[PDB]
């Protein structure tokens, strides 16, 4: 029922830098654009999508350089709009809403690309306060022993937020533009491994566990 | 008189026994008195015969030690040593082609479907060409002289020697299914001993040595 | 920063490019490869392996009775001319499925002719070659004046001629032509009571070191 | 009735490397976009085109890198549309249809591209579990005694899968979309050299003739 | 020189594995190629004093040497 | 200039391509690193657990 | 990665620009050379006829 | 851990190593007969397989 006869290789395929370090899909986000909002905000966290959340929860703690790399898409009811993404770092007030003054910032890195163009890059450098990104964390936000304050989220694991905003918004066509997020760790340091999670997901701001069933992982024999 | 372990042979070598692509046969957790000669049942070389085929480790799957570690173990690596005598008086004439064809995929004509596992491996009792002039591969026999070859003609070269090495883009494979050699014996110009047909026989002897066997999994 | 100009055929796709693509796979190790026998470096290394012919493709030949031909009870037994594109004999040989995907093709050839009869049959062949241009033999006196050697089947079971050098090119449509190589009967077939009447003579052809394809087209065969 | 004279060459143009290793049209699909289906699925194979077949055929073993380049075509009833090729390897659930998970990987490769754009390239490296393709197999995939298991075919030899998408499917024009695939293979190593061919094809999972007769190539004098 | 020529537009000639080509659009560079020097003869001759073929007909051309076909190019 | 051409797979996105893309901060310097205990280089030394 | 910026009279055709295109054969030889007889390296030599 | 991280790898190859903990009393006694079946060969029924 095979035919396996596999010859031994080098480790280069098994590293952790060519296993957490490559682009995948994060956030896949539509705006209807027709006759004020409709401006693209995403949190900049691995916890998205549910593959590379459990791929990065592999480990404990890991330090990485990010490359966001944004790629455009145009679906008309094609014209080339200019598109403004800008990388807002932890602590700064978000973009209210498209016409907001943050745009206009002399402080908030941003790319001017358009359609046609290639797809937009940026490479976020290590950003945390602390000195390396936590995916779990077992304490609190805040000091309040009050349901307010949320539990195991590191306020120094925020990475930022991605704001785009599609220059060209008014225009004589009714159309939706698809933003397409991509995200790519570079030199990837890993410590203390984590056993590997086995049941499905809730939300990203809690490990709640539903449920292959919580009483038994393998379908019995 | 060739011997390997216990089994011998009576051969007739006249001319340097040709390894096939110039490669003798070697062996590189695995691995052993079975690198015997099996002699095959003889074949009747009629005038109005097409041409026979083994399959090696398909022919070997059920003789002897050869075979008992082959239904045993799970992988194999063996080269063969390959002896066929046309036996004939000087009376008789004719040529005989040896081709050892690599990877010789069976072609049924005129029908969609692919040849079973009955059609294909024949075993020790061997196979027969079907269209001999195509050798069965939609190539042409014109064309076979690419395999390693030899003739027995039957003026001069009364028997002819092959010497396959281990031909697999592995290391080691499966004998159960799979066929790196496919051995082929074709009479390019009928047999013509025209003795009134007193016997029409003239059989070919093979005889396949398994040299350098090893194999993985007890 | 540093200036850079898109010259003409920027933007373009060549179909016979050579350039390093970015990689699918950036840090993947392939599997390592071992010494697989029978190493080939060029199809010039292919035609050196020397194919059988069909010297007798008349239309009452079928099958593998076209790769051979009958001699039995002073005739001419057979002609074969030399052009690899002709559809003639050597069409089905290497030389001539490698040369068809190749337009401009030259270089010298050894043909080996063997005998298939008993051991106690006996006879002479003429086996003579008709340099480019020269009409292909008739009679044995044209035979005996060409460049011929006497074939023995009593001495010398196969017999091995060396054609020099030949080119041909296909390039309005008119093909092309080149020499000839004839067999003619020296001699009866002499034959004992037990030996059959009937032998057949097997073709061979090989192309020397000396042989060179040069311009790559696609073979009209498929 | 001919005039030439070939002076000696070189032994450059007969080396196997540029015999089998150039570009060749494989495959030319096409796709239809009017008012779910109609996805790009291609099987990486030498067998699909009978000329590049035979040329193929002529060997027994070899390794090589397939360069595959896309060339992308509209043909309206032009709009930069956003193409993806995504290469699958073997052992990866396909695509189910064009608005499939499968996309959204972290794990498959891809290229994004448009029609303005020059054509797509990929490097797909010497792929297979065995150590060199077999282009004839004269064994079984399978163990089973059963029909169900095809003949000569060795289940290592797949090169995996090719999966173009129109990330712009939907659009206010009806057109088609003619794919065109390119395999280019390097640094060539040939082993084992067979017979050529003579007779044509049934198809490409067999090497059934048919039938210049199958009892006579040549055309008879 | 040698390959039959592109029956028509929708022709398998343009399928081929043998024949150069490159792709460009409109919007592009201009397209650009080098053949190298392709003849059988080791110089092109504008001038030729014989003849293509060996028929003493009219069907042979004067002054036509055959190896001074440069090929030829067909634009789809 | 200088000439350069536009190589065939030029304008497109590679989702496993690997080059230096421009800098968002271009002098900025990430925190120090220190030994945080339990350092793992490959997979293939998880499996060994 | 390499910055580059695409100078002004870019993506144009002048026709007595030389460079080396991409060759339409990778590794095909020419027909070697031999002595033609009356070499000639410039219109200046034939004026001198 | 083998099996959560070779999943993510669809070619592998290599040995293993496999502990049986008994968690039995200090006084209880007796013997076991741990056998291992190459690949090919049918899982053993009885003792003297």
């Amino acid at each position: 029922q095979t035919r396996t006869v596999i010859n031994m290789h080098g480790t280069a395929e098994c590293l952790v830098e060519n296993f957490l370090g490559r682009s995948a899909l994060v956030c896949m986000r539509s705006f209807e654009y027709k006759n004020q909002k409709n401006f693209f905000i995403w949190t900049l966290n691995t916890r998205e999508l549910v593959q590379i959340r459990r791929k990065m929860e592999l480990f404990t703690y890991l330090r990485f350089d990010t490359e966001i790399t944004i790629v455009p898409t145009l679906r008309l009811f094609l014209p080339n709009l200019t598109l403004q993404a800008m990388y807002v770092p932890t602590g700064a007030r978000k973009p209210s809403s498209q016409d907001s003054f943050e745009w206009q910032s002399a402080c908030n890195p941003s790319v001017f690309f358009k359609i046609n163009d290639p797809p937009a890059r940026l490479t976020i450098p290590f950003m945390s306060i602390n000195s390396a990104y936590a995916n779990f964390y077992d304490g609190f936000a805040g000091f309040e022993k009050k349901a307010t304050v949320l539990y195991g989220i590191n306020p120094a694991n925020t990475m930022g937020n991605l704001c785009l905003r599609v220059v060209n918004s008014y225009q004589p066509v009714q159309y939706t533009l698809t933003v397409r997020v991509y995200m790519k760790p570079k030199h990837i340091k890993a410590w203390a491994p984590r056993a590997p999670r086995t049941m499905p997901y809730t939300n990203i701001l809690n490990n709640n566990y539903a449920g292959n069933a919580p009483t038994a992982i393998v379908s019995h024999r | 008189q060739l011997k390997l372990g216990n089994s011998s042979i009576v051969t007739q070598e006249a001319a340097n026994i040709c390894c096939a692509y110039g490669e003798w046969p070697t062996y590189l957790k695995p691995t052993t008195s079975t690198d015997r000669f099996y002699t095959l049942k003889s074949k009747k070389w009629e005038s109005n015969s097409t041409g026979w085929w083994w399959k090696l480790p398909d022919a070997l799957n059920q003789i002897g030690m050869f075979g008992q570690n082959v239904q045993y173990h799970y992988l194999y690596r063996s080269g063969f040593l390959c002896h066929v005598q046309c036996n004939a008086t000087k009376f008789h004439q004719g040529t005989l082609l040896i081709v050892a064809i690599p990877e010789h995929q069976i072609g049924k004509k005129g029908t969609g479907t692919s040849a079973s596992f009955a059609e294909v491996m024949k075993g020790a009792e061997g196979g027969v060409f079907e269209q001999p002039y195509l050798l069965d591969d939609g190539t042409s026999l014109a064309c076979a002289l690419v395999y390693p070859h030899q003739w027995i003609n039957l003026r001069t070269n009364n028997s002819a020697t092959i010497v396959l090495p281990w031909m697999n883009s592995a290391p080691m494979d499966f004998a159960l299914r799979h066929n790196n050699w496919t051995l082929a014996v074709i009479p390019v110009c009928p047999l013509a001993g025209g003795t009134g047909n007193t016997n029409t026989y003239v059989p070919i002897t093979i005889s396949i040595a398994p040299m350098c066997a090893e194999y993985n999994g007890l | 920063g540093v200036p850079t100009c898109l010259l003409p055929g920027s933007n373009q796709f060549l179909t016979t490019d050579d350039h390093s693509s970015a990689p699918a796979f950036p840090d993947f190790s392939p599997t390592p490869e071992m010494h697989i026998p029978g190493q080939v470096h060029s199809m010039l290394e292919i035609v050196q392996i020397e194919s059988m012919m069909e010297i007798n493709n008349v239309n009452d030949a079928s099958g593998v009775e076209r790769l051979r031909v009958q001699i039995s009870a002073d005739q001419l037994l057979f002609n074969i001319p030399l052009d690899i594109q002709l559809e003639g004999p050597l069409r089905n040989t290497l030389l001539g499925n490698i040369s068809r995907y190749y337009t401009h093709w030259s270089g010298s050839l050894e043909m080996t002719f063997m005998f298939c009869g008993s051991f106690m049959t006996t006879g002479k062949l003429i086996i003579c070659y008709t340099p480019p241009g020269g009409s292909s033999p008739t009679d044995r006196m044209q035979a005996m004046l060409a460049t011929h050697v006497v074939w023995d089947f009593g001495l010398q079971s196969s017999i091995t001629i060396i054609i020099p050098w030949i080119s041909g090119s296909h390039y309005k449509a008119i093909n092309a032509n080149v020499g000839y190589v004839t067999c003619f009967m020296q001699t009866n077939l002499v034959a004992p009571v037990g030996a059959a009447d009937q032998c057949y003579i097997v073709g061979m052809v090989a192309a020397k070191k000396d042989f060179n394809l040069r311009l790559m087209r696609d073979s009209p065969d498929i």
